[PDB]
């Protein structure tokens, strides 16, 4: 602070930049999205936990999970405008692409463009940088799954397994402990509602079917972008609870 | 483009029980030399739809382009099958293309068919689109559609723009036409849809010197966008009178 955190264009004296730190505390405050490397397919998943006391909402209507050439899974954690309008970026980005050279934008390709457009955002005294971190990911049989996390700084990095948002570090934890590249998505799902039911005290069997949006891009969807059927995620949710309750 | 160069010739495109069949050519010639012989002149938009083009192939390859990106754009904001873009809708947007490009005195040399299923009803094949696999090449049946769920729609480089249940470019607007509004009806099968794109398909063949046998076939039905193999077709002239020699006809006056 000391009057240097009033705008995104003035280095503080230590070189810090104070409205990404900011920024970063709003988005560390927002729901939790997760995307995961699994043997045959990547698997995605957001937690609307901050949607708990909105009874009326209807049911399975708020979705983090967008896609941009039906192979590629776009999700965020922070602004839902902002989200939009990177994604609105995003699917720009592939349009020109196919036409300029008539193939889809291979994905390092596409996660620089979408950086660069966040990082034009932290350079002038008269923009609001964006609040939002960005899951972007595909997956294909030949190069297994790419999963790349943009931050509002536009620094984008590479991972096997990434969590934003809420309770993170929690999820993150859980995690790390099995090596997902060599277990299927479908056996993932399982993992994955364990964890939710564990790390977000918010979350309960109740509201798990309601809250939780979960997509893959897979062998079973040949490798195209897809929301997880409820004749998938209901056997899996009644398992996670049962073993849960039984400890 | 200030004139045509590289040009398809004619397209049929006909209702029959289940859906719609359209018939093109493979052939793309460079004025009167027949350049290239394995062209794609049908393509798919989506599910439901298909575009044909005769005229320019240079501004058929910008429509397409056109199109496949607003099918992509559809499909990134889809969230249910019903809100992918109908072929009116497809025609609507070339018409409109058409008609701004005119008021610029800049059009597209090119007729076009949008045709395919107006209705969701019959299938759940937009409820996983797959962009870059076909699961067609399970053993089910084709579902009869009502001629009312089907579109085929025309639009020339003026921007005049209808529909009907069967629609022709180029010389099929002489040769075909002539023999569908004279023998075509309603729920043909796909045999008596396949007889009659045939019947028209010789006709131009003898008749229209852009004109190849080399014939696509495209159905769009309950299944989906089908491209079937590419075909030869069998033209033989329909009369000895032609093959007669000209040495036994008399030798005296204008005998040729």
């Amino acid at each position: 602070s000391a009057g240097y955190d009033l705008s995104v264009s003035t280095f503080s004296p230590d070189g810090r930049l104070y409205q990404v730190e900011y920024i970063y505390k709003s988005i560390n405050n927002n729901n939790t999205a997760l995307c995961l490397e699994c043997k045959d397919g990547i698997i995605c998943c957001c937690i609307n936990s901050n949607m708990d006391k909105n009874k009326m909402i209807k049911k399975n209507s708020y979705n983090r999970i967008y896609h941009v050439n039906n192979n590629i899974i776009i999700t965020y954690s922070g602004f839902d405008g902002d989200a939009r309008n990177i994604i609105d970026r995003a699917r720009s980005e592939a349009n020109t692409y196919y036409y300029n050279f008539h193939t889809n934008i291979p994905l390092h390709i596409l996660v620089n463009r979408i950086s660069l457009y966040i990082h034009a955002y932290t350079l002038y005294w008269h923009m609001r940088p964006f609040a939002a971190s960005i899951i972007i990911s595909s997956f294909n049989e030949k190069d297994k799954g790419d999963i790349y996390c943009i931050e509002p700084n536009g620094a984008c990095y590479k991972y096997s397994g990434i969590v934003i948002g809420k309770n993170k570090e929690m999820f993150k934890t859980e995690i790390e402990k099995k090596d997902y590249k060599d277990i299927n998505v479908r056996d993932a799902i399982e993992d994955i509602y364990k964890f939710i039911l564990t790390s977000d005290d918010h979350m309960n069997k109740n509201n798990l079917q309601n809250l939780v949006n979960f997509s893959w891009i897979c062998k079973e969807s040949s490798y195209e972008f897809q929301n997880i059927h409820e004749e998938i995620l209901t056997p899996a949710l009644n398992k996670a609870v049962e073993y849960i309750e039984k400890l | 483009t200030l004139g045509p160069v590289v040009t398809g010739t004619s397209v049929i495109a006909i209702k029959y029980k289940h859906g719609i069949m359209i018939a093109a050519d493979r052939k793309a010639s460079y004025g009167s030399y027949a350049k290239f012989q394995n062209v794609e002149r049908i393509f798919k938009i989506n599910n439901k739809t298909v575009m044909g083009f005769s005229g320019e192939l240079a501004d058929a390859q910008y429509l397409h382009e056109l199109l496949t990106r607003k099918n992509i754009n559809n499909l990134s904001e889809k969230k249910r099958k019903e809100d992918m873009y109908t072929p009116q809708h497809y025609h609507s947007y070339v018409s409109r293309v058409f008609y701004v490009r005119k008021n610029r005195i800049d059009p597209l040399f090119n007729n076009i068919i949008i045709a395919g299923i107006n209705s969701q009803k019959y299938d759940n094949n937009d409820d996983n689109v797959l962009l870059y696999t076909n699961k067609n090449n399970n053993n089910e049946e084709y579902k009869e559609i009502h001629k009312d769920d089907l579109y085929i729609g025309f639009v020339d480089m003026h921007g005049t723009n209808f529909c009907d249940d069967y629609i022709t470019t180029g010389y099929a607007r002489y040769f075909a036409l002539t023999l569908l509004r004279d023998h075509y009806k309603d729920n043909m099968t796909e045999e008596e849809a396949r007889i009659l794109i045939n019947e028209c398909l010789r006709i131009l063949y003898f008749r229209d010197a852009t004109s190849s046998n080399f014939i696509q076939i495209v159905k769009v039905t309950s299944k989906g966008v089908e491209y079937e193999e590419p075909y030869i077709l069998p033209c033989v002239l329909n009369s000895a009178d032609y093959v007669y020699p000209s040495t036994l006809l008399p030798p005296a006056g204008c005998m040729w």
